């Protein structure tokens, strides 16, 4: 690689974030505030997404 | 030497709970 080359020949850094978007327990999350838990009442909910 | 495997070697195919069901 030389900076004199045309953009087709220029270096690109590439990253591929790969997700195991499984049923299995999550070691990674988006930053979100957890509420406390609730029971025996009709609620909207989110567990691990 | 060789032998019969009988009904060995089933394993939980996915990390999901299921109960009282015949699952394909």
């Amino acid at each position: 690689f030389q900076p004199t080359y045309g953009v087709g020949y220029q270096p690109y850094r590439v990253v591929v974030l790969s997700f195991e978007l499984l049923h299995a327990p999550a070691t990674v999350c988006g930053p979100k505030k957890s509420t406390n838990l609730v029971k025996n009442k009709c609620v909207n909910f989110n567990f691990n997404g | 030497a060789y032998t019969n495997s009988f009904t060995r070697g089933v394993y939980y195919p996915d990390k999901v709970f299921r109960s009282s069901v015949l699952h394909s």
